[PDB]
C-alpha cells in the first residue's frame, strides 16, 4: 500500500481532489474522491429570507445547471405552502428543463473526449485544434449548446440563472412568434443530437474494445469492470421530477439520512508516492498529509443507509431496467438521453397555450409545514426540502446529485489504475460547486 | 504577432461565468484560433498549476478561511499582467455577501470577499450572469492593447477605461447604487434600463423612477453598470457603428 | 488595584463557591454566575438579568430576560455555542420596564455592554440602566453545527443523552445522564471554532464588574475576579450575608499561575492573527477593529 | 450422472439435506435442497384459537427471528379486523424490527466465516480459537449481538419471543430513561457495525479473487458464476414491510400460488456416490434411497408461477437496482444492510414520544374478511394472511422467507462442485424451522 494524490482534478466543474491508496501494481485499493470547494452555505443563509429570494440565490450554486436549482427550490416552496401552479407554467418549466439537459450533456462531451480515441486509431481527440474531424465535431456541439441556451432564454427568461420562474408559476408566457421559434430550433436540434448521439456511442464502443490507454507517455491497462460498484441507483423520473404535492411521490424522504464524511471517508494519511510527469504538473509532493474525513467539504446523503449513484444511468436503470454498470455504461446512458429532450420540447410546445395563465390566482404564505421537490437535473436527483411560514424560509435543505455521487464514485475507484482514476470520475459528470452549495 | 496568453482562474464561483464565455460559440473558437492561448482552466484543460498569464479571467470570490484559496488569488496577481474580475461574484461579492457559515462539512467557512479586497484588479466585467458579448469585447480589446498598432491600443485603452474605473470605484454592488450615485445625485432620467438588466426582476419604475425590492436583489452591481448615467464615455459610445464594425471584423472568417 | 496585562484590572481574586446547595446541584462549576444574579435580584441591585436559557434544540442556548429566582436557575451549565446575549439589552428597558438590568455572558459580550454604555448608537436609556455585569472566562466558542459534529461524530454521543460538557486538560468532555464519559482531543476540534474568536484578546472577561471561570480552581469551585466598585459592593455584601465559601487564590492549586499562562497563550496567538490581517493580501489587508 | 447426498447440513438453522445429481467431474447437474424438519403445523393449529394467542405461538416458529413472526402475525390480525395502531406503537415496532435485523446478520457472520479465508492467506477463519484476529472479531460480533438483543428487549419486552406486541399496538411504552439508553446503545452499535461491515466486505472481496477453496483436504475449484439462477427476486420494503391496510400495498396476493414440492422437486433416486472424508462424518451411504418430492417438508410458494429469491439481495435489487447475483452477491448485499438498521433506530427514537399512546382505543372483533401483512424479516419477505371473525382465527397462512428460497437455491446449485454446494446454501442464511413452521 502506497498513497498517491491528484489535486486538483480537471475536466469537471469545480475543485476536488483524489486521495488514493494503491497496491504494489499501482491499482486502487481504496480511493477517496472528495470536494475541497469552500462551503458557501446556501442552506444556512436561506433561513429568514423570503421564499421569493431563496430560489434566485440557490440558482447561483451552479451556472451549468441553474435550471435545476431554480425549479427544485421554487417547487419546494410551492409544496411547503400548498400552491398549485397553472398548466401553462408547468409546460414552460418542462421546456426550460429539457433544453438545459441538452446543453449540459453537450458541454460534458467537450470535457470527456480528450480521454477518448478517434475510433480505430491511437490518436486522442483534440478539439481545440483546427484539424478534422475534431473541428466539425466541435461545430455540431457548439450549435447544439446554442440552440439549447436560446430555448432556455425564451421559455426561462435567461439561459444562466433563469428569471422567469417565480412562486406560483412564471413571470411571462411567450408570444406566438416565440413558440414558433422554439419549435423551429428544436427541429434543427433533434437532427443534430441524433448525429452527436451516434458519434459519441461509436467512440465509447471503440473504448470498450481497447486494452490500454496512454496517460502522460505510458500505457495504462483498461480494466474490464472499470468503475464498478455495488451501491445501486436512485432516480425520481426519466425526465422532470416529482414533489410532495403529488398524489404518489416517487421519492421517499423516510429512506434518506445525511451523515458526515466521517462515516464513509478515510482518516489521516501521508502521501508516499508521487509522479511529476502526470499531465500536466504531477501529483502531490511526498510527505504531504491528507485527511479526507476532515478535508471533504460535503455531507454524505444516503438511501437505506448507503450511498447511491444518481444521474442518467440511475434513470435508465430505474425506469427501463438498463442493465450495464460502470464507467462506459454511465457514458452510454447519458448519450441515450439526447433525443427525449427534443421530443419533450416539441410535445410541450404543441400543448402550450400562449394566451394561457402562468400565475396561480392565490399564493398562500405558508404555516411552517414541510414540503419537498425533486428535479432530475442533468447529473441526477436534486431534492430541495423546505418549511415556509409567513412567506419566510424557516428551514431549508439541499440534496444535490454530485453530493450523492461523491461517496459512490469513491467506492467505484477500486480496481482502477490510479492514472485513470480521473476517467472513472468523469463518467459521473461531476459538479463540485453543486455538491457543496 | 503572438497570441496573448489567457487563463481562467476559478475561486468561489458557479462556473456560469465560464459558461457565458463559451456561449460566444464560434467567436470563442475564432479567438482561441487567432488571438489567444488558454494556458490555464481547470474545467477544460489539465494544467494543474497557475502558469504566467497576460490576462487572467478570475471568477468567484475568496473564502478567507480556506488557505489554498487565499494563496491562489495572491499567486494570480503575481503571475498575471492584467487581472480581470469576471462576473459579479469576483467584482462585488454577489450571492457570497450572504454567506455566514454553519453548514457541513466546514462550518467555519464563513467569510467571502470580492477579489479586489485582497489583490489589485485592473478590469471589471460585471454581471450575473455576465453577457458573453462583453467578455468577448473585453478579450479582443485586450489583444489590441498588447499586439496592435498605436491607433488600436489607443482605441482599446479608451474602451476599457470605464471598466477600469469601476474596478477603482469599489467592491460593492447593490440596487442602492442607483439611489446613492444616480437618483440622489440628480442624474436619473427614467429610461428604465436598470429594470431590463436586473436578473431577478427586483426593479420596477413607479412614475418614471426606480423602485427596488431589496430583499429580492442578490447584490450583483448590474444595474449601476448598465445605467447610462453611471459612466457614459461619449468618445467611445458615439462611435458605436465604427467600433461595432471593428469588432465584427476581428471575428470574421 | 492590580493591573495584570493578561488578567485585566481588578481589586482581588479568590477561589469561591456558593453556599446555596440547590444551586450547586447543576451549576457548571462553583455556581458563581447563578448565585450572584439570584442574590442581586433578592437584594434589589437588579430587577432583571439576561441569561442563557434553554432553547428549542438540545444544548442550544436561548437568551432571555429572567426576573425570578426560578428563571435564573434555568440557565445553569455551560453551552458551547453562541448565545446572542445582547439582542435583548435594549428590550429589557422597554417592554420589560426594568430600571436595573443585569447581563451575563462571555468576554466579547461584556465589551458590547461597555461600548453601549459609552457610545450608545440607537441604544437610548441603556447606558444608565446597566446595573451589574457578570462575565465568564472564555477561550473560544463554536456554532451549533460544530457542537453537533463534535458531540455526535467525535465523541459519538447522542445530544439527547448529554448531562454536561467540559473543555479542560486538553480534551472536550461529554457526560451522559446514564453515567458514561467520552472525550475528544482538542487538536481535532480546531477546524470547528468560530472564526471571529481568533481576534479576541480577552480571556477572563476584563470589562465585567465581576468575572468568573473554571481554570485555577478545583472541580466544583470557581476562580473569581472582583473588578469594579459595583462588583465590590455586591461581592462584599454577599460574603457578609453568607452566600459564599472563599479561599485566597494563592493557597489553591493550580491557582493564578496556570490561569495567567493560558490567558497569555490566547492573547499572543490571537494578537498574531490580528497582526497578519494587516498584510493578508498583496498591497491590501483586512480591517482591524482595534486600529 | 451419479447421486451424492449430504445429510444433515450444518452452519444454518434447522434440519435440511442436499440430494445432488453430479456429472463425471463432480459438478452439480440438478440438486435438490429440501427441509426434513418435522412439520409442527402452526397454520392448522391456529384455527379456532384467539387472535391474541396465535401471534405468540407463531413466534415460537423460530428463535432467531421471533420479531418477524410476532409482527407479521399481529399485523395480519390487525389487517383482517381493520385496526389502525397508534403512531408510537409503530415506532417501537420498527425499533424492535431493526434491532433484530442487526443481531440476525451478526449471528450469520459467525456461521459463514469458517468457509472464508483470512485475506491473502490460505488459513481459514477459526473463531472458537483463542488466536488473532479471529478473537477480536468474535468480540466485536458478541457486542453487536448484545446491543441488538438489549434494544430488542427494551422496545419489545423480550429479545426472543417479544412480549410487548399485542393486537392494537404494544403493552408498554418506554420511560425517558429507556429511550436515552436505546439511543446510547445504537450510537455504540453504529460504529461497530460499520467496522464489521467493512471487515466482512473485504473478506468476501478476497473470496471473489480466489480460484479454489480447500474442503476436507482437497482443492475445490471456485466457479465464477457460483450460485447463479434465473428466478429473479421479490421484496416488499427495504426495511419494515407492508400490509393490506396500506393505501398502496407493495405485495400482490393475486400473483402468489403455493404448490407442493411435487411440481419442482426430483422424484425417487438412489445414492451411488459417497465420500466418508467430507468434514466431519461423510455423506449418505451408497444404496440409500431418496425422494425429494416426498421427503421435502415444505410447500413451494411461487410468484407469477415461478419460485423466487427473497432476502437482503432481493431488497437491494428491488429498491436500488443492485445488479450483482449469486453467492457472493448475496453475502455483499446482506452486509450492506448493517448501517440502515442503526440509522433507523436513532431516527425512530428521535420521533418517539414516551408519553404517547400505544394501544388503539377500539379493537374490532372481525367479520371474516381476509387481511395480510408482510414483514421484511432478516432473510426475506414474511407474509401472514388471516381471516378473523369474533376474535377467533378462522383461516391462517404463512409464506416464510426460507420457504421461498428453498426451490430457488436448489436451482442455484447447478454448476457448483458438490463439495461447495453448502456454500451456495449458506448465502441464503437459511432458517429451516421458519420454512417449515
Ligand atoms: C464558549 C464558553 C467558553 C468558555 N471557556 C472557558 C475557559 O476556557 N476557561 C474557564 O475557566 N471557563 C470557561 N467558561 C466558563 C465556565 O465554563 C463556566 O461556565 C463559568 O465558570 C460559569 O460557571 P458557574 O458555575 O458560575 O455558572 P452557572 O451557575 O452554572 O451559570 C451559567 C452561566 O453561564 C451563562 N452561559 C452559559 N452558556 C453560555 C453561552 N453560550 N453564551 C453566553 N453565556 C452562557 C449563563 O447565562 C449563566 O449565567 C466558558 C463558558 C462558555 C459559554
Ligand atoms: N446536474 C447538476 Fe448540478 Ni451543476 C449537480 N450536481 C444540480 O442540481
Ligand atoms: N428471517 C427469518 Fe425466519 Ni428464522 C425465515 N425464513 C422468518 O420469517
Ligand atoms: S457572477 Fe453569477 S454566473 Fe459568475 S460565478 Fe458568480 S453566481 Fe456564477
Ligand atoms: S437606468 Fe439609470 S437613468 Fe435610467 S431609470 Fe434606471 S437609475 Fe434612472
Ligand atoms: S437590483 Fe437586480 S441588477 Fe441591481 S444589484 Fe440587485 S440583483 Fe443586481
Ligand atoms: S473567544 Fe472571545 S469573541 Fe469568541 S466567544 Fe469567547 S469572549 Fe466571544
Ligand atoms: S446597500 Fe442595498 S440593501
Ligand atoms: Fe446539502
Ligand atoms: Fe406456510
Ligand atoms: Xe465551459
Ligand atoms: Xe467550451
Ligand atoms: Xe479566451
Ligand atoms: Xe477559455
Ligand atoms: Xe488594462
Ligand atoms: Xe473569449
Ligand atoms: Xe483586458
Amino acid at each position: 500500500t502506497k498513497v498517491v494524490e491528484i489535486s486538483p482534478t480537471t475536466r469537471l466543474e469545480g475543485h476536488s481532489k483524489l486521495t488514493l491508496k494503491v497496491n504494489d501494481q499501482g491499482i486502487v485499493e481504496r480511493g477517496d474522491w472528495l470536494s475541497i470547494t469552500p462551503v458557501r452555505g446556501i442552506e444556512k443563509l436561506a433561513i429568514g429570507k423570503t421564499m421569493e429570494q431563496v430560489p434566485k440565490i440557490a440558482s447561483r450554486v451552479c451556472g451549468i445547471c441553474p435550471i435545476a436549482h431554480t425549479l427544485a427550490s421554487t417547487e419546494a416552496m410551492e409544496a411547503s405552502i400548498g400552491c398549485e401552479i397553472p398548466t401553462d407554467a408547468k409546460l414552460l418549466r418542462i421546456i426550460l428543463h429539457a433544453a438545459n439537459r441538452i446543453h449540459s450533456h453537450a458541454l460534458h462531451n467537450i470535457l470527456i473526449l480528450p480521454d477518448f480515441y478517434i475510433p480505430g486509431t491511437e490518436k486522442k481527440f483534440n478539439l481545440f485544434a483546427n484539424e478534422q474531424p475534431a473541428r466539425s465535431v466541435m461545430a455540431r456541439i457548439v450549435r447544439i449548446r446554442e440552440i439549447a441556451q436560446t430555448i432556455a432564454a425564451i421559455a426561462g427568461g435567461e439561459a444562466i440563472h433563469p428569471s422567469n420562474p417565480r412562486i406560483g408559476g412564471m413571470y411571462h408566457n411567450v408570444s406566438p412568434r416565440a413558440k414558433q421559434k422554439m419549435a423551429d430550433l428544436a427541429k434543427e436540434c433533434l437532427v443534430l443530437v441524433h448525429e452527436q448521439m451516434e458519434f459519441m456511442l461509436d467512440v465509447i464502443r471503440n473504448m470498450q474494445n481497447r486494452e490500454f490507454v496512454e496517460v502522460g507517455g505510458k500505457q495504462i491497462p483498461l480494466p474490464k469492470k472499470l468503475g464498478y460498484h455495488n451501491q445501486g441507483v436512485m432516480a425520481t423520473a426519466p425526465m422532470y421530477g416529482s414533489s410532495s404535492l403529488d398524489d404518489n411521490p416517487t421519492w421517499d424522504f423516510t429512506r434518506w439520512k445525511e451523515t458526515r464524511p466521517w462515516d464513509w471517508y478515510m482518516g489521516e494519511v501521508t502521501i508516499d508516492l508521487e509522479d511529476p510527469s502526470y499531465p500536466i504538473g504531477g501529483t502531490t509532493k511526498v510527505g504531504t498529509k491528507a485527511n479526507p474525513q476532515m478535508e471533504s467539504c460535503t455531507g454524505v446523503p444516503t438511501y437505506d443507509g448507503q450511498p447511491v449513484e444518481v444521474g442518467p444511468r440511475a434513470r435508465l436503470a430505474t425506469f427501463k431496467n438498463f442493465d450495464e454498470k460502470g464507467t462506459f455504461a454511465q457514458h452510454i446512458a447519458r448519450q441515450m438521453e439526447y433525443p427525449d429532450c427534443c421530443y419533450t420540447i416539441l410535445n410541450c410546445l404543441d400543448n402550450l397555450n400562449t394566451s394561457g395563465k402562468v400565475l396561480a390566482d392565490h399564493i398562500p404564505q405558508g404555516d411552517g409545514s414541510m414540503g419537498w421537490a425533486a428535479n432530475e437535473a442533468p447529473r441526477g436527483s436534486n431534492i430541495h426540502l423546505a418549511r415556509v411560514k409567513d412567506g419566510k424560509v424557516r428551514w431549508y435543505d439541499m440534496l444535490v446529485p454530485t453530493t450523492w455521487n461523491f461517496p459512490t464514485c469513491s467506492r467505484a475507484l477500486t480496481g482502477a489504475p490510479w492514472q485513470i482514476a480521473e476517467m472513472v470520475v468523469r463518467a459521473y459528470d461531476p459538479c463540485v460547486s453543486c455538491a457543496t452549495h | 504577432t503572438n497570441k496573448i496568453k489567457i487563463g481562467h482562474v476559478h475561486m468561489s464561483g458557479c462556473t456560469g461565468c465560464l459558461v457565458s464565455l463559451a456561449d460566444n460559440n464560434l467567436g470563442l473558437i475564432k479567438i482561441l484560433d487567432d488571438y489567444a492561448d488558454l494556458v490555464y482552466c481547470l474545467t477544460l484543460a489539465d494544467v494543474r498549476h497557475i502558469p504566467e498569464m497576460d490576462v487572467a479571467l478570475v471568477e468567484g470570490s475568496v473564502c478567507l478561511q480556506d488557505h489554498e484559496s487565499v494563496e491562489d488569488i495572491k499567486e494570480t496577481r503575481k503571475k498575471s499582467k492584467i487581472v480581470v474580475a469576471l462576473g459579479s461574484c469576483a467584482c462585488y461579492g454577489n450571492i457570497t455577501r450572504f454567506s455566514r457559515g454553519g453548514q457541513h462539512n466546514q462550518p467555519q467557512h464563513e467569510s467571502y470577499l470580492p477579489i479586489g479586497d485582497l489583490i489589485d484588479v485592473d478590469v471589471y466585467i460585471p454581471g450575473c450572469p455576465p453577457s458573453p458579448e462583453l467578455i468577448r469585447n473585453v478579450a479582443v480589446m485586450a489583444y489590441l492593447l498588447l499586439e496592435g498598432n498605436e491607433e488600436q491600443k489607443e482605441l482599446a485603452g479608451k474602451y476599457l477605461k470605464p471598466l477600469m474605473d469601476l474596478a477603482k470605484r469599489g467592491t460593492s454592488g447593490c440596487f442602492c447604487d442607483l439611489m446613492y450615485d444616480v437618483i440622489n445625485q440628480g442624474l436619473c432620467m427614467g429610461c428604465g434600463t436598470c429594470a431590463a438588466s436586473c436578473p431577478v426582476h427586483a426593479i420596477t419604475l413607479e412614475f418614471g423612477k426606480p423602485q427596488g425590492e431589496r430583499d429580492l436583489c442578490i447584490k450583483c452591481g448590474s444595474c449601476y453598470g448598465a445605467c447610462p448615467r453611471s459612466f457614459f464615455n461619449l468618445d467611445v459610445i458615439s462611435e458605436f457603428e465604427n467600433i461595432s464594425e471593428i469588432i465584427a471584423k476581428a471575428l470574421k472568417d | 488595584m492590580i493591573e495584570d496585562p493578561y488578567l485585566g484590572k481588578y481589586v482581588t481574586c479568590v477561589s469561591a463557591r456558593s453556599t446555596d446547595k440547590e444551586i450547586l446541584k447543576k451549576a457548571q462549576d462553583g455556581g458563581i454566575a447563578t448565585a450572584l444574579m439570584v442574590y442581586a435580584l433578592e437584594e434589589g441591585f437588579i430587577d432583571g438579568t439576561i441569561v442563557a436559557g434553554e432553547g428549542d434544540k438540545p444544548w442550544q442556548p436561548k437568551p432571555v430576560v429572567a426576573m425570578t429566582r426560578e428563571d435564573i436557575l434555568k440557565a445553569r451549565g455551560t453551552r458551547y455555542n453562541i448565545s446572542p446575549q445582547i439582542s435583548w439589552l435594549k428590550e429589557a428597558t422597554r417592554s420589560f420596564g426594568l430600571d436595573k438590568v443585569g447581563v451575563t455572558g462571555v468576554c466579547c459580550q461584556m465589551q458590547a455592554v461597555r461600548k453601549a454604555q459609552l457610545y450608545p448608537i440607537n441604544m437610548r436609556d441603556v447606558p444608565g440602566k446597566v446595573a451589574f455585569t457578570v462575565g465568564l472566562f472564555c477561550m473560544e466558542n463554536f456554532s451549533y453545527k460544530s457542537l453537533q459534529s463534535i458531540v455526535e461524530d467525535h465523541a459519538n454521543q447522542s445530544l439527547g443523552s448529554v448531562k454536561k460538557m467540559e473543555i479542560t486538560k486538553g480534551k472536550f468532555w461529554v457526560y451522559t445522564e446514564r453515567g458514561n464519559v467520552a472525550t475528544v482531543p482538542l487538536k481535532a476540534t480546531h477546524k470547528y471554532e468560530q472564526p471571529g474568536c481568533h481576534v479576541c484578546l480577552d480571556y477572563v472577561s476584563n470589562l465585567a464588574d465581576i468575572s468568573t471561570g473554571s481554570v485555577g480552581s478545583p472541580d466544583g469551585w470557581s476562580t473569581v475576579f472582583i473588578r469594579t466598585k459595583v462588583g465590590n459592593e455586591i461581592w462584599s455584601k454577599a460574603v457578609a450575608d453568607g452566600m459564599f465559601e472563599t479561599k485566597p487564590i494563592e493557597e489553591v492549586k493550580p491557582g493564578l499561575d496556570l490561569l495567567r499562562k493560558l490567558a497569555k497563550e490566547k492573547i499572543d496567538k490571537n494578537q498574531k492573527t490580528v497582526e497578519e490581517r494587516k498584510t493578508f493580501g498583496i498591497n491590501k489587508g483586512l480591517r482591524n477593529p482595534y486600529a
